[PDB]
């Protein structure tokens, strides 16, 4: 009985899980709004920058955005294997 | 230049106006999202120094007030006492400045090399034979040489009463000058009873944008003078002016994290900055 | 004391520009020449002077000469095409022509976009002049030598700078295009006044205020436009 | 959909995982 | 560097420092959540 009062009166009990699904949706979050940063380019949206842009010049500029965009998705990937990784432990130890 | 007599010298009285004239950043529209934008801001909690165009002895004064990016100014007035504006340099006729009347029509604009007079005002007399308040002496300036623009804002009306009461309107604008643009923001808040700013969150909307060059280092405001049978009856000393308060307050760049309605209003917003507390918000 | 005006609320065609090609220099910074119509943009502003042919490099982002770092600095984040041209005909006057001045000192280094109006002759260090303007100290005009017999190389070049700054709000400035009738629900390519995307329209319940032209969602990604002609409010997602 | 990243359905539903839980719990009881 | 160079033409270089510090930090925050993981495995083996 105590425990029912307990879980409906307070966060806490899932802060140790919530923790894991606010900390995933914050970098989620922050990686898309990159999307928003110019990464030393003209302009951050990729499709204006291609369409005032002619070609060679355009070609310099999208090799910016991709190595700008290619290190963003990186961080991400590399991020998310860590914290998969985690994840995956907790499984084992969830699944024991 | 005419001249007016008998006025009081006293020290600036001071009030504490805050979390007022927030004005939506810019033009986009969001629900439901904080966002923060670095845009000039009365800082919250900001002194502010009160003015007094009101007789109640021999007391009027409009004199010229100095100017930097946060030029907002909050009038308040009831038988619609303060009018205008003047932008400008040195007022010297020979640098581009900015002056405008608050007529009936529009809030009527210029952009013109005018020559202002030591002591402009409106100008409004109580006749017997016709119960009407006339313009006597628009001798706000001399004349214009260039002007390289010229202007009409949207039409709106004004009730223009001749009587003695409480400020029941009121008047918010924020003057302000970027990437050679002039803007302004208003709001009418119909607060009732306070002397002071009143507490709680309004937020300016934009009313116009003007593409000027003209640097103004200094503003002033513009005075309805009224004009009765029971005064003198000349330029120098004929006057019941009565009643009149404005407050002026200065902007500094400062991060505004703004709250965002589902409609889009900005019900409400918190000042990084200001506060040790307050920088907390922005990074969080 | 360059001449600067604002175009704006109108419709202006680039390819008689680039299409005349009467111009020797056409240099374009982040806009393509040939795609210039294509593109929309706001608050576009134009720059008048003359400068002689060997300063014309010096008029760029980046750069540095006496003129541009002592009289007229482009920002460094400049997107803006600037055209030269020159006008000898024009320039060559049999009593000769000195009205165009070009500033030889000043104390500091004029900032960008902003112009010196103040006249007076720059001072270094001590035995201030006071307008004495004799050894050391300089009047802050000079004049050209545009000459008909002077070489061409050194000939005067007419110089107009074209700077425009897009996507901040809506945009008259907009080309050629002959627009088409509005379409909904399904999945299609639009073009709103300079602004590019594509995703399902339809009729929004989000009521705008008048000065909003542009609605986000929580990611600041395109949620709303208005269709400047219809002045209706509308939804745009991805198509799938 | 929303920007080009899609979250994928997860292959079990919450209500699949419930009958497992509740499965194993009812399991310990018997 | 910076006071050998202005900030117009100063960028390419300004730019690229920045470019190659900022790999510098990533392989360093990165190699530490490693080494994060590691030592809180072997935290919690030792708490167990
Ligand atoms: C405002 O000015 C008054 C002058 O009496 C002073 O007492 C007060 O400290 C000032 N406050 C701020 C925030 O400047
Ligand atoms: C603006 O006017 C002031 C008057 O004090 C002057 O000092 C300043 O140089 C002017 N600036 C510009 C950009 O016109
Ligand atoms: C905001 O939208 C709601 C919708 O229920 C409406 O009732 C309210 O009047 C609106 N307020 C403003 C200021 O638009």
């Amino acid at each position: 009985g105590k425990i029912q009062d307990s879980l409906s009166s307070t966060a806490s009990a899932l802060g140790k899980l919530q923790d894991v699904v606010n900390q995933n949706a914050q970098a989620l979050n922050t990686l898309v709004k990159q999307l928003s940063s110019n990464f030393g380019a003209i302009s951050s949206v990729l499709n204006d920058i291609l369409s005032r842009l002619d070609p060679p010049e355009a070609e310099v500029q999208i090799d910016r955005l991709i190595t700008g965009r290619l290190q963003s998705l990186q961080t991400y990937v590399t991020q998310q294997l860590i914290r998969a990784a985690e994840i995956r432990a907790s499984a084992n130890l969830a699944a024991t | 230049c005419v001249n007016l007599t008998t006025r009081t010298q006293l020290p600036p009285a001071y009030t504490n106006s805050f979390t007022r004239g927030v004005y939506y950043p810019d033009k986009v529209f969001r629900s439901s999202v904080l966002h923060s934008t670095q845009d000039l801001f009365l800082p919250f909690f900001s002194n502010v120094t009160w003015f007094h165009a009101i007789h109640v002895t021999k007391r009027f004064d409009n004199p010229v007030l100095p100017f930097n990016d946060g030029v907002y100014f909050a009038s308040t007035e009831k038988s619609n006492i303060i009018r205008g504006w003047i932008f400008g340099t040195t007022l010297d006729s020979k640098t581009q400045s900015l002056l405008i009347v608050n007529n009936a029509t529009n809030v009527v604009i210029k952009v013109c090399e005018f020559q202002f007079c030591n002591d402009p005002f409106l100008g409004v007399y109580y006749h017997k034979n016709n119960k009407s308040w006339m313009e006597s002496e628009f001798r706000v300036y001399s004349s214009a040489n260039n002007c390289t623009f010229e202007y009409v804002s949207q039409p709106f009306l004004m009730d223009l009463e001749g009587k003695q009461g409480n400020f029941k309107n009121l008047r918010e604008f924020v003057f302000k000058n970027i990437d050679g643009y002039f803007k302004i923001y208003s709001k009418h808040t119909p607060i009732n009873l306070v002397r002071d700013l009143p507490q709680g969150f309004s937020a300016l909307e934009p009313l116009v944008d003007l593409p000027i060059g003209i640097n103004i280092t200094r503003f002033q405001t513009l005075l309805a003078l009224h004009r009765s049978y029971l005064t003198p009856g000349d330029s120098s000393s004929g006057w019941t002016a009565g009643a009149a308060a404005y407050y002026v307050g200065y902007l500094q760049p400062r991060t505004f994290l703004l709250k965002y309605n589902e409609n889009g209003t900005i019900t409400d917003a918190v000042d990084c900055a200001l506060d040790p507390l307050s920088e907390t918000k922005c990074t969080l | 004391a360059w001449n600067r005006k604002r175009i704006s609320n109108c419709v202006a065609d680039y390819s008689v520009l680039y299409n005349s090609a009467s111009f020797s220099t056409f240099k374009c910074y982040g806009v393509s020449p040939t795609k210039l119509n294509d593109l929309c943009f706001t608050n576009v502003y134009a720059d008048s002077f003359v400068i002689r042919g060997d300063e014309v490099r010096q008029i760029a982002p980046g750069q540095t000469g006496k003129i541009a770092d002592y009289n007229y600095k482009l920002p460094d984040d400049f997107t803006g095409c600037v055209i030269a041209w020159n006008s000898n005909n024009l320039d060559s006057k049999v009593g000769g022509n000195y009205n165009y001045l070009y500033r030889l000192f000043r104390k500091s280094n004029l900032k960008p976009f902003e112009r010196d109006i103040s006249t007076e002759i720059y001072q270094a260090g001590s035995t201030p002049c006071n307008g004495v303007e004799g050894f050391n100290c300089y009047f802050p005009l000079q004049s050209y030598g545009f000459q008909p017999t002077n070489g061409v190389g050194y000939q005067p070049y007419r110089v107009v700078v074209l700077s425009f700054e897009l996507l901040h709000a809506p945009a008259t400035v907009c080309g050629p295009k002959k627009s088409t009738n509005l379409v909904k629900n399904k999945c299609v390519n639009f073009n709103f006044n300079g602004l590019t995307g594509t995703g399902v329209l339809t009729e929004s319940n989000k009521k705008f205020l008048p000065f909003q032209q542009f609605g986000r969602d929580i990611a600041d990604t395109t949620d709303a436009v208005r269709d400047p002609q219809t002045l209706e409010i509308l939804d745009i997602t991805p198509c799938s | 959909k929303f920007n080009g990243l899609t979250v994928l359905p997860p292959l079990l539903t919450d209500e699949m995982i419930a009958q497992y839980t509740s499965a194993l719990l009812a399991g310990t009881i018997t």
